[PDB]
RNA sequence: ACUUGGUUGAUCCUGCCAAGGAAGCACACUUAGGUCAUAGAUUAAGCCAUGCAAGUGUUAGUAACUGCGAAUAGCUCAUUAAUACGCUCAGAAUCUAUUUGGCGGGGAUAGCAGCAGCAACUCUGGUGCUAAUACAUGCUGUUUCUCCAGAUGUGAAUUAUGGAGGAAAAGUUGACCUCGAGGCACGCCAUUCGACUGAGUGACCUAUCAGCUUGUACUUAGGGUCUUUACCUAGGUAGGCUAUCACGGGUAACGGGCGGUUACCGUCGGACUGCCGGAGAAGGCGCCUGAGAGAUAGCGACUAUAUCCACGGGUAGCAGCAGGCGCGAAACUUUCCCACUCGAGACUUUCGGAGGAGGUAAUGACCAGUUCCAUUGGUUACGUGGAUAGGGGUACGGUUUUCCACCGUACCGACUAGCAGAGGGCAGUCUGGUGCCAGCAGCUGCGGUAAUUCCAGCUCUGCGAGUUUGCUCCCAUAUUGUUGCAGUUAAAACGCCCGUAGUCUGAAUUGGCCAGCAAUGGUCGUACGUAUACGUUCACUGUGAACAAUCAGGACGCUUAGAGUAUGGCCACAUGAAUGACUCAGCGCAGUAUGAAGUCUUUGUU
């Protein structure tokens, strides 16, 4: 698969951050963050 | 609670049935209003899909209707004299729907002369209209609607519950 | 889901029929004697197919649409010729008819491999090809149109690599 | 001939068919149940500890003694014979073990010269006895 | 017991939609709406898997939500809203009119379509009552409410309805001798000229003609009015609901 | 569409017992590689340490409040023998948040600030303020009763709606965000996802279960309900179900789509079944909030297990995901992940043990290697001659959210087979040891010092990364017989006659003749009712409507196959995702051969 796009507009909004970090641009919370409804 | 449920009642062959499952709240009865005469008070009630059945716990007054003439007044409720269904009805004199009751009819009375002095009137009401009673019967449903209103009783009617009175 | 390709026999010890197998698996150069059962499990497939179609009357909606597409597929494989192409001729056909359709033989019929079992070496050690597309698997089945189309992958064979 | 064929007689030809299968002793067998009352169990394996060692002897006209362990089982609490196949083998299963017993192959009824016993040791210790005759495991 | 239920199965969701076994389990629950579950088509499902725009379900939400896409006049931001015969829909940027509509078979195609014809739709008349100050009004296979409808608007009537003003301007008569496009059943999918009306006693059968010459029958309430007498009011797909047969 | 060993001195039979084929749990021995699927149901719906599974912030309501969610998804099959499930109908007897279209019309608290109390908890007290699309206020309809009419709509409503009267607040009163546009209310009607009530009907055994049923069955009036009903309370009758199996008992019973076995007919299984519907959260029982719950990661009590205690008192429900104890023949990791599929929400951002991926397992399915091509000597398989791999190793490019493993590319290269047998059913009369002893052996049989069956070696056979061994189960079996068995003597005809339920029930009714290849069309017969359609319905036949995956089957070289729904054209195009079966009942038109009913006669119909 491959897709060309006018400018640069396209890929900073439209694509997935999984393809940005690859080309060039940790249940912590579930741990860390019920913390705050156990302690008020 | 109390249930309006009917499954575990007999077949018609007469055979012992069986639960599969709890109670539900589709088939939810609720206590009777038991709806009495003196001081007005209502109390409402949520039921399926939010609304309220105002469900009237003793009444004073009712709309009543003198149906031949068309003219019907807010009317003062004194005593059930009868009721077809139970005689424990008459004895707390509990509104029900179907619940012959008489009434002062003071509002009648005035309507008479100051609309004619057309009226004609019959012989078995004038007969009655001297003591200031009338007898009529509970149409609405009082628990339900928390309202009562009926119309007055007369005609071939007004023959047969006065038998059942007297 | 998922699906038999093979049955077993009914009766194991029998004579004739073990002594009939063998001599189908060293003309076409076989593993074991399940790699001939699931050609007859093909055939049987066929066959079943081919006789429910001939009850039915000759006419029918069922029968023309389905005859003509049933002999459309085996005249791609390359069993059926234009002479015998009349669906009666679908209830003959043998094990030793739709074995000589598979890859391994193909070569063999070329002598490309120079033997039965060289083919199944050729073929097994990625060395055939059919229309630039390389065949490691054994047993292809081709279809007429392409069994012209069998040559060397490019390996050993091309490469001239040690 | 010899039943009803009639087009409305279906009630008189299923009704009778059921009747007809408590003749079947295979059916009659399965829908008993009749099979729980089993030392077995209705179980094809089962396991427990060895009670000691029994020679129980062949009927006719084999002469020879077979030696079957008693076993006491683990679910049930009861006690059964148990044959214990390949020469040697005695020796190899120990007094007081655990052993997994199966049976006897024939789907029930008494086998062999060998009557009575209707069961065989399958293991002992975790590790089964064709492995042991053989000797490509050990016991401690 | 049962409530309403939101997670959508594929194998359970309908066979119009052509849907893979594969790639996941669950598929898109359209939001309700006008048009029922099982005839409709979502929004969602329309940008992946027919114009193939979108190529993942996070890329079909986000174009929606731009507001490029409008259902029949409205935005609509909402995206997995159903819709589903005769519907127009115009999209923003690059922008293409279609309607949606039937295939021969019972799928639904989509269909490149000029501006002109595109202003309207047709409505057909489920129900009919009256209902404040003895007025006459009549719901659709929509649920739009026409109130202030004329005389001659009874049940299974077409409306053309003009989009930009709520207007009715046209209505196509029942009767024999009318073209009508099946939109449920088995003949699902078929254009029909209507040769015999069956009236059933309780609760009636209706007879159709394509230009071939086949013949087939359906339930009265399956057929969608679509034009008088041959020509429609619409531009039809290929082969034009005639259906294959050898 | 299949047979063979076993009653006899031998025979032909009946007859089973074994052998034989399949799958599905479990045990065993053995094991290059790949893709894919599944895995604590059977017994203990027994018990649970710890970690985590339902939360929710937009440029636009003001950590909290407020709004919605938490009633779905997930797990399990203990109840349940038809009330559930399925399949037909039905609402004119109903309710419905959210969407969608119509029609409408000032004061008081929460965080924040401060003072305290407990052995302890996701408990709080009390004071000091302030928020609003929260709450209350406010410039013709809703609900109900009476009367008069009762549509252009329906099979049918004195229904929808209209008018004339009274009542009641149960009330529609944009008192509103962000920069001319977007968004959010309120009420009523419809709509949508549904829900809930009712009907017809289908199916597991049992007669050592023949009588059962007191709200039990009808009726009139009421209460209650979202509505209808003995759902419940009254007055009045005394009914209902049953040999066409009531009622009672049993289930090692959740129902269904379906799965295994098969030539057809059938038959066994269905926790799961990659889905549908029901029920349950340790056991009953009760209830608040809400559109929706008799919710259980909501509340309340009792009971039974378990645990803490500073001895005052409490705390918790893994039949969610892992993990352990126990149970047993019997079933995996306390990992990584929100990217795919989707779902909740104020929402393109948050969160999801739903879901996705690895990891362990011969449980299951398909694929597949352990070499090859030459020619010297011994009788064409038993120092040479060279070739070609992948198992494996090391890089890098693909791949995916990240590993692994795969798919490539190049360089390193002269360890890979068992399991079961060798009297017959169904390949040795080898040599050695054993001597009715050890032992084998499904069955028949073998072993008593000559073993073609034991224990070993050698050779040979089968099937082959598979192959034996248990129990259940179908075929073999026409040994469950509708197709399709048998009954003189092998097992099997009531001791005889009457006889009800039951099943079964002679002939007869509009044809002949010619053109035939049928469909049909002419002639012979005129039998002269309704007044261009009406003059019995069914069963049966044809045709038409109605009603996912799997099964059959079409298309397409996933490298092939099991599978999957694709995929094929270098210039922006063409497609395909059919059809049939699933199937009995219920529904329409057409045909009347067979088979039924229709047909009150000491005189019937208009």
């Amino acid at each position: 698969f491959g897709f060309v796009y006018d400018s640069l507009d396209a890929l900073k909004k439209t694509e997935p951050k999984h393809r940005l970090i690859k080309a060039g641009l940790r249940r912590m919370r579930k741990n860390a963050r019920r913390q705050k409804v156990k302690v008020w | 609670g109390i249930t309006r449920m009917g499954d575990l009642k007999h077949t018609k062959s007469g055979a012992r049935q069986v639960a599969w499952r709890k109670k539900r709240n589709f088939l939810a009865g609720r206590p009777s209003a038991q709806t009495r005469i003196g001081e007005k008070r209502i109390h409402a009630v949520r039921v399926r899909g939010g609304n309220l059945k105002m469900r009237a716990l003793r009444l004073e007054t009712g709309t009543f209707a003198w149906a031949s003439e068309n003219c019907t007044r807010k009317t003062r409720i004194l005593n059930v004299t009868y009721h077809p269904a139970d005689n424990d009805l008459v004895r707390t004199n509990t509104l029900a729907r179907g619940s012959v009751v008489s009434i002062d009819a003071a509002p009648f009375k005035q309507w008479y002369e100051r609309q004619f002095g057309g009226g004609v009137v019959a012989p078995e009401l004038v007969a009655e209209f001297d003591q200031g009673r009338l007898l009529a019967v509970i149409t609405s449903r009082p628990g339900q609607c928390g309202r009562a209103d009926g119309y007055i009783l007369e005609g071939e009617e007004l023959a047969f519950y006065s038998d059942k009175i007297a | 889901n998922f699906s038999r390709t093979f049955k077993k026999p009914m009766r194991p010890y029998e004579k004739e029929r073990m002594h009939k197998e063998l001599q189908v698996v060293g003309e076409y150069g076989l593993k074991n004697k399940r790699e001939i059962w699931r050609v007859s499990y093909t055939l049987s497939k066929i066959r079943h197919a081919a006789r429910e179609l001939l009850t039915l009357p000759e006419n029918d909606s069922k029968r023309i649409f389905e005859g003509a597409a049933l002999l459309r597929r085996l005249t791609k494989l390359g069993v059926l010729d234009e002479s015998k192409q009349k669906l009666d001729y679908v209830l003959s056909l043998t094990v030793n008819d739709l074995m000589d359709r598979r890859l391994q033989t193909q070569v063999h019929k070329r002598a490309l491999a120079n033997s039965v079992h060289h083919a199944r070496t050729l073929v097994s050690h990625r060395h055939i090809s059919v229309e630039n597309q390389l065949v490691n698997q054994p047993a292809f089945l081709v279809w007429k149109e392409s069994e012209k189309n069998i040559k060397y992958a490019d390996t050993s064979v091309m490469t001239t690599e040690k | 001939k010899s039943k009803a064929c009639g087009r409305l007689a279906a009630r008189k030809l299923r009704l009778a068919h059921k009747s007809n299968l408590w003749a079947s002793n295979a059916y009659r067998r399965s829908l008993g149940t009749s099979i729980y009352k089993t030392p077995l169990e209705g179980t094809s394996m089962a396991s427990g500890i060895v009670v000691g060692k029994v020679a129980v002897e062949a009927k006719q006209p084999n002469s020879a003694i077979r030696k079957a362990v008693r076993v006491q089982l683990k679910k049930n609490s009861k006690v059964v014979t148990a044959f214990v196949p390949r020469d040697g083998s005695l020796r190899l299963i120990d007094d007081n073990d655990r052993v997994l017993i199966a049976g006897m192959g024939r789907s029930g009824r008494s086998v062999g010269d060998l009557p009575g016993c209707r069961f065989k040791v399958i293991k002992v210790a975790g590790f089964s006895l064709l492995a042991l005759w053989l000797g490509k495991k050990e016991k401690p | 017991p049962r409530c309403q239920r939101f997670h959508l199965k594929r194998l359970t969701a309908p066979h119009h939609w052509l849907l893979a076994k594969s790639a996941g389990k669950f598929a898109s629950h359209p939001s309700t709406g006008p048009h029922k579950l099982r005839e409709c088509l979502p929004i969602n499902i329309f940008l992946r898997d027919r114009l193939k725009y979108a190529l993942t379900a996070k890329e079909a939400v986000a174009i929606v939500k731009r507001r490029l896409v409008k259902v029949d006049g409205k935005v609509r931001t909402n995206y997995r809203y159903p819709t589903g015969l005769m519907d127009v829909i115009g999209l923003g940027k690059s922008n293409e009119l279609f309607r949606i509509i039937y295939d021969c078979k019972g799928r639904f195609c989509v269909h490149h379509i000029e501006a002109k014809e595109a202003s309207f739709k047709l409505l057909r008349v489920n129900q009919f009552k009256i209902g404040a100050k003895g007025i006459p009004h009549v719901v659709t296979h929509d649920g739009r409410t026409i109130s202030y409808v004329d005389p001659s608007v009874r049940v299974h009537d077409a409306l053309k309805f003009n989009i930009k003003t709520g207007e009715v301007e046209s209505v196509i008569k029942f009767k024999v001798g009318d073209v009508a496009m099946v939109t449920a059943g088995g003949n699902v999918g078929r254009v029909g000229t209507i040769q015999k009306i069956e009236k059933q006693m309780a609760s009636d059968i209706v007879h159709l003609k394509d230009t071939s010459g086949a013949v087939f029958a359906t339930r009265i309430m399956n057929v969608f009015v679509i034009g008088e007498n041959e020509h429609p009011l619409i531009s039809l797909p290929a082969r034009e609901g005639v259906r294959p047969s050898i």
